[PDB]
């Protein structure tokens, strides 16, 4: 009955969390974000990129000033449950993180808008 | 080598006036009013006003003494419970016509408050100094008030391991970033606005451990760097943080010589009446084998403004694969100009602040506040350098001659408590005086020049008190000759009164005065008596001021040779006759001789008729 793997198309894994009180596992890969049962079955994905992105350039990447913008892969750099939250921090966009519902990985809470140099957490490199 | 000073004035003979408080030392900050009349002192837990004109005579005064309780917790952080563990004022600024801005170390809690100028009492404000003020009375520091907004530049912390320059705005407040390319290991000096489209600017000087040179040990390098006033900081990135931040080296050296002075000491900024750009008068002392010598360097605004605005920058670069290299930086370079001010050109491209730069300016100037070329002195050389002498703080005075030749005054005190009065001649220094401001040999920490029209002064402070000088003694010149030689664009001699004036000051007709700083004493116009027993000793006292000049003596109109038996000198300038008899008798003749030029200058210093009784 219940999976024994997990083999996502299209993609790379990154990183494995699982949450301490319901058992769900959460997937960091390549442009993606799953969430798991404790028995392995996907119970939800997340697109996470391709995005227009420059190491150069500061979020939010506007065309006009960062022409070097080219279609970049979002590896995850780091996937953390959080009593509120899932924490996700990529390899995209200066290493912006964000937080999402725990079991409802699509319910995004907080994604600050206008992000600055403070901000910027993870490796902006995979 | 700069000569030794012409005129050695002890604390005894001349007219110094002297201030200080019982049981209260370290007297570092001092201010003068908008008036003049009243000079401000800030002590160690102390605040006193003075009249500038007497500073002997005693205004206001306010203490800020700490606490046993915050002495005990300063001690208890290993730090010395009667030394360090007290209130040092650090900051003592204008901030308006009833106020001052006042901060103090305080036990290692650097506090700031108001100081109210009609009561002379404090405001209770206790605001946090951390970041305006040193916790460390060791610790640098530099402030200037702009605008009624603090720019200052010490450490952000205890240890003195953060420096910072920064603004305590708090509409805008901006700070330095704690990265090694924007300030390493720093020692502040002095901070200054240069006023003016165009905006003000806001320069600060220091010496810090150099990264674009390596040698056996850390070498330190004087800076120059600035700030634009209307700085905001970046929006996305430098989020309160300086976007107009640029540094560079600030040169003092004489290299057919070998000689490289790398550790700035002071700054003044010669605001000139006439000239319509400042002049920078850097004093310096090599870090490498000080024994001591200090150099003073003369910078044209200009020259540093042209390096900033249009200067190639540094850029830093691996080396194998783990060390960093400096070098010069050939490749593009953003528009807007990285680390310009929000200009005329700026405002064309819709740039209303720094708020709204591009991303690529902001981070080019925070990966480049390094400039590549050097700020050098003008005429490519110090305008004195001098050996046997450890100089502490400057003051320049641009003073007009008879003749209507300007002179730059430079007044340099001393780790020994010392003035010298010093002005670049004909391609030669000419050191005029020096004055011992204090009979402790207290090194001068700080100085003051007051140059307006009656209140004429120069105001030292030490830790054991205050000193009030005037520019010049012209009165204590006695003859023309004495007066003219003496070569003080201050000084000039007045025939009707027969006295030494000092010219731009006296109410002496300007047409029938004489002046001449060639030395040239020869534009002026032109007997103590001893009865002594046979057989006895006579001492014929004679002296003058010139430590450039010897004396010797004459006898029966012949140069006498002071040798033994019959003839010796004390102290080389008394003439001891040993065995008088009949011959002996007559006029004896102490003469001066002193090289001006090519020439030399007699003069008669003492006149003697001697009579030996029978
Ligand atoms: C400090 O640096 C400034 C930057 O140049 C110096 O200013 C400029 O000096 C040049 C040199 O002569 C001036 O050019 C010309 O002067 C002659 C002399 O009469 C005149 O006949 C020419 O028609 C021309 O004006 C230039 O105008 C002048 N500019 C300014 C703003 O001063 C300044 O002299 C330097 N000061 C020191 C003490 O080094
Ligand atoms: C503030 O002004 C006072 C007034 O002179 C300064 O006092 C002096 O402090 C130094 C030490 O920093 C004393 O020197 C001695 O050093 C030896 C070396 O270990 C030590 O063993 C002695 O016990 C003593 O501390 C000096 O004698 C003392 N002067 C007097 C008259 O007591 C004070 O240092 C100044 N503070 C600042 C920050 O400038
Ligand atoms: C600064 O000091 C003056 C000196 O006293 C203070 O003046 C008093 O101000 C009150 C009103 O606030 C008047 O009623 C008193 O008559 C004033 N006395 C004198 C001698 O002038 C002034 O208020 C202080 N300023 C601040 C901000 O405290
Ligand atoms: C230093 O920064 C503080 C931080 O705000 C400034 O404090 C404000 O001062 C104004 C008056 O100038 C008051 O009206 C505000 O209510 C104060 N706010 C706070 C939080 O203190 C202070 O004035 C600055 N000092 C200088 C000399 O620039
Ligand atoms: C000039 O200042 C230097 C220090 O910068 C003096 O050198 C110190 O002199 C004391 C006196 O004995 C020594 O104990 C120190 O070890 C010396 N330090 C160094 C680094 O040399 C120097 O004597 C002063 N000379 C003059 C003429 O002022
Ligand atoms: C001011 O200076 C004069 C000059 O000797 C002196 O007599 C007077 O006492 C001084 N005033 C004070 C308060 O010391």
């Amino acid at each position: 009955l219940p999976p024994t793997a997990f083999t996502p198309n299209g993609t790379y894994l990154q990183h494995l969390a699982r949450d301490p009180t319901s058992g769900t596992l959460y997937l960091g890969a390549t442009n993606f974000l799953f969430q798991l049962s404790p028995g392995l079955q996907l119970e939800a994905t997340v697109s996470t990129g391709p995005v227009l992105d420059s190491r150069d350039c500061l979020p939010p990447v506007m065309p006009d000033e960062c022409p070097q913008a080219q279609p970049t892969n979002n590896p995850n750099q780091l996937l953390l449950v959080s009593p509120g939250a899932l924490v996700v921090c990529g390899s995209v966009h200066q290493g912006v993180c964000e937080q999402r519902r725990l079991g409802q990985l699509e319910q995004l809470l907080l994604r600050p808008e206008r992000p600055g140099d403070t901000q910027y957490v993870a490796a902006n490199d995979p | 080598f700069a000569p030794i000073p012409r005129i050695t004035w002890e604390h005894r003979e001349v007219h110094l006036v002297q201030f200080h408080e019982p049981d209260i030392y370290n007297y570092s900050a001092l201010l003068l009013s908008e008036d003049k009349d009243t000079l401000y002192i800030g002590a160690r837990e102390a605040v006193f006003a003075v009249n500038a004109l007497n500073i002997s005579e005693k205004q206001h005064e306010v203490y800020w003494k700490v606490s046993e309780d915050k002495k005990a917790k300063c001690a208890e952080k290993g730090k010395s419970k009667q030394t360090e563990c007290l209130n040092y004022i650090r900051v003592l600024q204008p901030l308006s016509a009833t106020s001052l801005y006042v901060c103090g170390t305080n036990a290692f809690q650097p506090a700031c408050d108001h100081l109210n100028l009609t009561s002379f009492k404090f405001l209770g404000k206790n605001e946090d100094g951390k970041g305006r003020c040193p916790f460390d009375p060791a610790h640098s520091y530099t402030s200037v008030m702009v605008d009624g907004e603090l720019y200052s530049g010490t450490s952000y912390n205890f240890l003195g391991s953060e420096p910072i320059i920064s603004r305590n705005s708090s509409h805008s407040p901006l700070r330095t970033e704690y990265a090694i390319p924007w300030l390493n290991e720093p020692s502040f000096v002095f901070a200054d606005v240069i006023r003016k489209g165009e905006d003000d600017r806001v320069y600060f000087f220091f010496t810090e451990v150099s990264v674009e040179y390596e040698f056996v040990f850390r070498v330190l390098i004087p800076r120059i760097a600035r700030v634009c006033k209307g700085d905001q900081g970046g929006l996305r990135t430098l989020q309160k943080k300086w976007t107009s931040f640029l540094k560079a080296r600030l040169i003092c050296s004489r290299p057919d010589s070998g000689l490289v002075f790398n550790v700035l000491r002071d700054v003044f900024v010669l605001r000139s009446p006439g000239l319509k750009v400042p002049v920078f008068y850097a004093l310096f002392t090599p870090q490498l084998n000080n024994v001591g010598l200090s150099a003073v360097c003369a910078y044209n605004l200009s020259t540093a403004e042209e390096v900033f605005s249009h200067g190639k920058y540094m850029q830093s670069t691996t080396v194998e694969q783990s060390h960093t290299k400096w070098v010069r930086y050939n490749g593009p370079v953003p528009k807007p100009r990285p680390g310009a001010c929000i200009d005329s050109e700026a405002r064309a491209a819709n740039y209303t602040s720094s708020l709204n730069l591009p991303d690529k300016t902001l981070q080019f100037v925070k990966d480049h506040p390094l400039m590549d070329d050097s700020v050098t002195p003008i005429d490519n050389r110090p305008r004195l350098i001098k050996k046997d002498v450890n100089y502490t703080q400057i003051v320049v005075d641009r003073t007009q001659a008879l003749d209507g030749t300007v002179y730059d005054v430079m007044f340099v005190s001393t780790d020994r408590g010392a003035l010298h009065k010093a002005i670049s001649l004909e391609h030669a220094v000419h050191i005029i005086e020096e004055t011992q401001l204090f009979q402790d040999f207290e090194p001068v920490q700080t100085l003051l020049l007051s140059s307006k029209k009656g209140n004429r002064f120069v105001y030292a402070g030490s830790n054991s008190g205050v000193v009030q000088a005037p520019l010049a003694f012209c009165g204590k010149h006695g003859t023309c000759e004495d007066c003219v030689l003496a070569r003080d664009p201050y000084c000039a001699w007045s025939p009707p009164t027969a006295t030494c004036v000092a010219l731009h000051q006296t109410e002496s007709p300007s047409r029938g005065l004489i002046q001449e700083m060639s030395g040239d004493a020869s534009v002026c116009p032109d007997y103590r008596q001893h009865f002594f027993k046979h057989g006895g000793t006579a001492e014929l006292k004679c002296s003058q001021k010139s430590n450039l000049a010897r004396v010797f003596w004459k006898f029966q109109n012949g140069v006498l040779k002071a040798e033994s038996p019959k003839y010796g000198l004390m102290g080389r300038k008394n003439l001891l006759i040993f065995n008088l008899s009949e011959g002996d008798s007559g006029v004896y003749q102490c003469l001066s001789e002193e090289r001006v030029k090519n020439k030399t200058v007699f003069q008669v210093v003492a006149k003697h008729v001697l009579e030996v009784k029978v």
